[PDB]
C-alpha cells in the first residue's frame, strides 16, 4: 500500500526519462527480479550513460 | 567536483524541513515523503546534489538502492524521540557495514534541538555507538531545522573535511 | 500473484527498451495511473516514435 | 506491407502451439503464458508481426492494451470444451466493440479436431454467434495444431483476404 | 558571399547534431523559410528536446 | 534563384525528418561542401538508418 | 519486395501529370515542379515508392543524387518538341553510364499522344538511340497523361520485367 | 543554474580574442568569425555557456536569431574606432527593443585600452546612450584582451549582478 505509492513514484520518474539509472535498481529491488533479468536491465542502462 | 549527499534518517526526525532549510529560506509546507526529494545546493560556492529519503518503515529497505558514490551521509535523529534512539542505531550499523559508503564521511545532526526536552550531543553520541566507530571520519552537531540553528556550523564541517580527502 | 509475474514481464520487456509504446499501456493499465500522469507518459513515448 | 497479427483466445486453447507451429515445424514444449511471445512469421514470401496472448482469466483484461494497429485477430477456440464456449463468445463480442479493431478481419481457429469430442464447425460458429456477424469479413476453420493440420488453409484465407482490403 | 559561407556553416554545425534548435531559427531565416514552414520545423526541434 | 527555392524545398524535408538520408546528398551536393565533411554527414546518417 | 521508381525527363513532359494518374483518378492541377514529389502507388496489388523531379535546367544536375537503389525509371518525353529531343538524349545516355542504375530497366513514355503533331514512337526511339541499347531492358509506349491512355499497358511491362529479373 | 551569455559587436572589436581570454590563458590567433563559435566557461566555480557571434555587416541582421533565454549580453566596442561609434549605437539600440532581451543584463567592454587613442569609458557611454537607459540594469569596464586587463573586474560586477535578479 505505501509501497505502491513509492512503486509508482518511481517508475513515473524513470519512464519520464529521469536519473534511470538509480530508479531502475529501486525497481528491480522493490519487485524482486531475479538476478539475470536485474543485470540484463543494469548493462543496458550502463550502456545508457555513455551518451 | 560536485559531490552528492544522502539525508538519511527514521520518520519523523525532520530530513526533508532540513533540505528545504538548506538553499531556501524556510517554510516546512511538508508531508510525509513518501519516495524522495532532490534539490542542488551550494554552500561555499560549492555544489552537492542532495537526496531526502523517506524513512517510514516500509521504504526503509530500499535506501541502499542510493548508496553508489556517496560522498557524505547526513543522518538526522530526532532529539526528543527516546523511546526509538535504539532502531536509529540498528539502521546506522547496517548501513555502513554497506562497501558502498566505507570511504563516505558520517554527520549527525541531533535535530529539533529548539526543544527544552531534547537530549544532548554526548548521550547520543554515546547512545549510537558512535564513540566506537573505526576508520570514521565524522561529528556530530546539535540542530534545528525550524529555528534554523546549528546548520551553516554543521556544513562548515562538512564542507572542509571532504576538501581534505 | 499472477498479475505480479506479468507486469515484471512487461516491464523488463520496456526496460530493455523492446515495444516501449504497448508495454507502457498495460504497465500504466495494471497499476491503476491518473490519467493526468497516463497522458504525460503516452505523448512523450508518442515523440520518442519519431526516432 | 507488413502488417501485424494477434492470436486471441481462452487459456489451454492453443494459442502458443499454433504461434511456432507456424514459421518452423513443430515442438509443443510449452507453459501456460503468464505475459505473451511475439515472433516474425513469414508467409507466401509476405511479413507479419504476431502476438501470442496469454489467455487466463486474472490477465485477459490487459488484451485491449494491444488493439492500436491491429490488421487481423486469429481466435482460437478449444473445439472440446463445452463447458466454455459461452465465455469465448462473450469475449469475442466484447472486442468487436472496440474501435481499433473495426477494419481488422477475423478467422476462427476452431482448434483440436484431431479429438474424436470436438464440436463441429457449424455448432462452434453459431454458438459464437458468427453468423449474425454485420460489417465483418470472417470466417472460420478446424484445425490440430498438434497434428499440423488446416493451418495452411487459414492462412491462405486470411492472406487473401487482407490482400484485397 | 560572406553569407554563404554563413550558411553553409550553419548547416553543417545543424547536420552533425550540435545545438539543432538555435541553427534551425538563423536557416530558416537566412533563406526566408515562409511563415508556415519555419513554424512546422520549430515545433519538431521543440518536440526533440524532450530527448 | 531556381536554385534557391530548391534548396529551401529540401531542407525543408530534411528538416522535418523525412528521407533524410537522401535529402543529406542533395544539400552537401548543391552548397558544394568539401569531401571531408561530407563524409563526416554521410555517416552519422549512415548510422541513423539502423534505427 | 517494394520497388522504387524515378521518373524523369525534361521540363513540362508530364512527369508530375503522370505520378498521380497513376493511383488516383486524374486532375492536371500542376505547376512546375521546382523540387520533388513522392507518391506510394500500387499496381497489380503491388507497393512502388516512386519519385517525381522537376526537370528544368539548373536542377536537372541533382538527379544523380536520388539514383541509390533505383530499380526502374521512367523516362518521360514530350512527343511534339522536336527542337528538344536530342537533349532528353543527352540526359538519357549520361543517367545510363551511372553505376547505381547498371541494374535498373528503362521504360520510355512517349508522352501527348493526343497532340495531332505528336512525333511517332519509332521517330523518337530512333533519335533517342533506344535502338542500339546494350545489356539493357527496355520498351517504349506512347501515352497521354491527360486522356489516361496508354498507361495501363507501360505500366504491365514494367511490373512483369522486374518480376522476373 | 547554468546562465548563457551573448558576446555581440561590430566586426574588429576583439570579441573572439576575448571568449578565449576567459577560460584558458590567451592566444589570439583569430581570423574574422564568418559564424560563430561556443563555449563553456567557469568563473567563481559557476558555469556559462558563451556565444561570440561574427560582427561584420551581411550577418549582423542574424544576431537576434540567438536571442532566446539569453542572461546577458557583453557588448564590447573598440574603443579606438571613433569612425564607427555611431553605428555601435545603431545596433545596440536595435538589440535592447527586442522582447526577447527585456530581461538581460547589459555590460560593454571598452576594449583596446592598451592603445593611446582609446578613448574614455566616459566618453563612449555618452555617445551610445548608455545614461539614458531605463529598466536596464548596465555597467560598463576598460579592457584589453591581449593584456588581459579589465576582465576579471568585468566578471565580477557580471557574477555578482545575476546572483541577485
Ligand atoms: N520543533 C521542531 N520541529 C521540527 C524540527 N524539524 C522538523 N520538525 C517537525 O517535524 C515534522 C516532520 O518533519 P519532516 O521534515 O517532514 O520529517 P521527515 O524526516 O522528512 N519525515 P519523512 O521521512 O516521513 O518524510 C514536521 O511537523 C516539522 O515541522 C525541528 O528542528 N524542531
Ligand atoms: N489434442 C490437441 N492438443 C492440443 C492442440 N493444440 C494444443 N494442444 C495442447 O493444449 C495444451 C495447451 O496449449 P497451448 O498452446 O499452451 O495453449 P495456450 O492457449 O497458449 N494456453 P495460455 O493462454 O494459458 O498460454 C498443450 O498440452 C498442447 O499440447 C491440438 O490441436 N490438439
Ligand atoms: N496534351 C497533353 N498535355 C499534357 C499531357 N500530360 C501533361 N500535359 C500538360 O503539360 C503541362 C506540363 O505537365 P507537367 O505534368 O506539369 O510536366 P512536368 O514534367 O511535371 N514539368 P516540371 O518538370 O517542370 O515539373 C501541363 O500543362 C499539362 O496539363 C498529355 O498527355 N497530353
Ligand atoms: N591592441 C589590441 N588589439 C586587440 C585587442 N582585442 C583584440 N585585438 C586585435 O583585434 C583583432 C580582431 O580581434 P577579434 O577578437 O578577432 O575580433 P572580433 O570582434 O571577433 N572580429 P569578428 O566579429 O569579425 O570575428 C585581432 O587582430 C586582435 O589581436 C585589444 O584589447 N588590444
Ligand atoms: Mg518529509
Ligand atoms: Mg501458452
Ligand atoms: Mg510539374
Ligand atoms: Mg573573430
Amino acid at each position: 500500500p505505501t509501497e505502491f505509492e513509492y512503486l509508482r513514484k518511481v517508475l513515473f520518474e524513470y519512464m519520464m526519462g529521469r536519473e534511470t539509472k538509480t530508479m531502475a535498481k529501486v525497481i528491480t529491488t522493490v519487485l524482486k527480479f531475479p538476478d539475470d533479468q536485474t543485470q540484463k536491465i543494469l548493462e543496458r542502462e550502463d550502456a545508457r550513460l555513455m551518451f | 567536483r560536485e559531490m552528492r549527499i544522502l539525508i538519511l534518517g527514521l520518520d519523523g526526525a525532520g530530513k526533508t524541513t532540513i533540505l528545504y532549510r538548506l538553499q531556501v529560506g524556510e517554510v516546512v509546507t511538508t508531508i510525509p515523503t513518501i519516495g524522495f526529494n532532490v534539490e542542488t545546493v551550494t554552500y561555499k560556492n560549492l555544489k552537492f546534489q542532495v537526496w531526502d529519503l523517506g524513512g517510514q518503515t516500509s521504504i526503509r529497505p530500499y535506501w541502499r538502492c542510493y548508496y553508489s558514490n556517496t560522498d557524505a551521509v547526513i543522518y538526522v535523529v530526532d532529539s526528543c524521540d527516546r523511546d526509538r534512539i535504539g532502531i536509529s542505531k540498528s539502521e546506522l550499523v547496517a548501513m555502513l557495514e554497506e562497501e558502498e559508503l566505507r570511504k563516505a564521511i558520517l554527520v549527525v545532526f541531533a535535530n529539533k534541538q529548539d526543544m527544552e526536552q531534547a537530549m544532548t550531543p554526548s548521550e547520543m553520541a554515546n547512545a549510537l555507538g558512535l564513540p566506537a566507530l573505526k576508520d570514521r571520519k565524522w561529528q556530530i552537531f546539535k540542530t534545528s531545522a525550524t529555528k534554523g540553528t546549528g546548520l551553516d556550523e554543521a556544513m562548515e564541517w562538512l564542507v572542509e573535511t571532504l576538501k581534505s580527502r
